[PDB]
């Protein structure tokens, strides 16, 4: 690897760097460096890593969303079509490198509740992410559904309701409901069900965790609004 | 739809 | 050139699917090997390729900006050295690649005023941007101001006051003066005598040209409030 | 200082 002359330090200093710079791809490529160096993450090199993928995806999917949109116009030459691709090959690359790292061995090595339900959570959100560009489609759903699954029982299991990974994890599973699996039943009930039991565990935080917890609390409530 | 934050 | 089998069409067809798609990496790419097929550019498609070249490394000088201020206060490891010079080289390496683009050959074959002078200011624009970053700093900074100057020299002789490259022109040679070369003053005549002129020469414009003009003589106006 | 807009 690129990145396996550098110190670890060195790599997370890095990515911190380039987090301020917006420099997503270099922080995701020391994020990368970091993994490989074989131990296991911190609770702030996890969200480094994620902040870090997520904001490359990011970019990759609103222009696949642009082009598949002036693609399907356009059948109402090759170039757009090949443009797409291109993009979409891009896109598939990043996914299939971040469920690499998942797989060896961020997920194996994951003992804690914060880590395996954050990791699995990812594993849930790449497959999405292949899911929402893929025409092998129902084996990737089934790959997001098992990944969300399983970090769902634990996360019900070993974490509080207000939670802020478990809150995350059950936003993002209630959107592959909506958006991917054609359940928006199941979509609601799960957003108003996760909701309903993070409010009722509001009063044992303190005002900082308070903060962190309503913040997602409030992305459940919008799109009940935009479901209902 | 909205999504999970990337840092929680 | 990795561009080198796909139609000149098809370059300039998907540099504008990658602008609509804010993917402004591969609009260069795409640009570029438009440029290598080693025909002149027309008007439209030289606006491609400096939209392209000026996100790209816009994105590069507003990273760098953070990494330098970040470098400077840490001397009020080697880490944030060290990343501020990979952005720093990568950003030469685009400023590199433009001024090959217009040395080869797109300078000398352009004959009329507005492709000639549209591409001596890329000329002063790219080796102002490698001024930024020099600490041959001094023969930098006179690569720009030879090819503003003759630029100048011609848009003067053969274009009406008006002309938006024209005006972009006397705008950046003035930013050039007052950022780069430590002369406010030159830069500040600059920019009143350019706005000036411009305002006594509206009444021959259409109304679209009328918006194009009083547009840059915004921007011209706006640097003189901060400049004063 | 405002620099000019790519496209002219
Ligand atoms: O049976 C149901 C009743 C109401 C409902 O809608 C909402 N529930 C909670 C919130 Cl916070 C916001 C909304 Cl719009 C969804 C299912
Ligand atoms: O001698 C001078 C007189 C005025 C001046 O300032 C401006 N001139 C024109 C505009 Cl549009 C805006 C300004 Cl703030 C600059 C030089
Ligand atoms: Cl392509
Ligand atoms: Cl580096
Ligand atoms: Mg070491
Ligand atoms: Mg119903
Ligand atoms: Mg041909
Ligand atoms: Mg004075």
């Amino acid at each position: 690897g690129a990145m396996g002359s550098m110190e670890r330090a060195s790599l997370i200093q890095k990515a911190k760097l380039a987090e301020q710079a917006e420099r997503y791809e270099d922080m995701a490529a020391f994020m990368k460096g970091a993994v490989e160096k074989g131990e296991e993450l911190s609770c702030e090199e996890r969200n480094l890593l994620s902040v870090a993928y997520k904001n490359v995806v990011g970019g990759q999917r609103a222009a696949w969303r642009v082009l598949s949109s002036i693609e399907q116009k356009s059948n109402e030459g090759p170039e757009v079509r090949e443009y797409r691709e291109k993009v979409e090959t891009e896109l598939q690359g990043v996914c299939d490198t971040v469920l690499g790292l998942l797989d060896s061995h961020l997920i194996k090595e994951a003992g804690d509740a914060e880590s395996r339900v954050f990791y699995l959570k990812m594993k849930g959100d790449y497959y999405r992410y292949l899911a929402e560009v893929a025409t092998d489609k129902k084996r990737i759903i089934d790959s997001a559904r098992s990944a969300y699954q399983e970090a769902m029982d634990i996360s019900k299991k070993e974490m509080p309701p207000t939670n802020p990974i478990r809150l995350g994890l059950a936003l993002n599973f209630s959107v592959f409901h909506y958006e991917i699996a054609n359940s928006p039943e199941e979509a609601i009930s799960l957003a108003k069900t996760t909701f309903d039991e993070a409010m009722a565990d509001l009063h044992t935080l303190s005002e900082d965790s308070y903060k962190d917890s309503t913040l997602i609390m409030q992305l459940l409530r919008d799109n009940l609004t935009l479901w209902t | 739809s909205h999504s999970s934050p990337a840092s929680l």
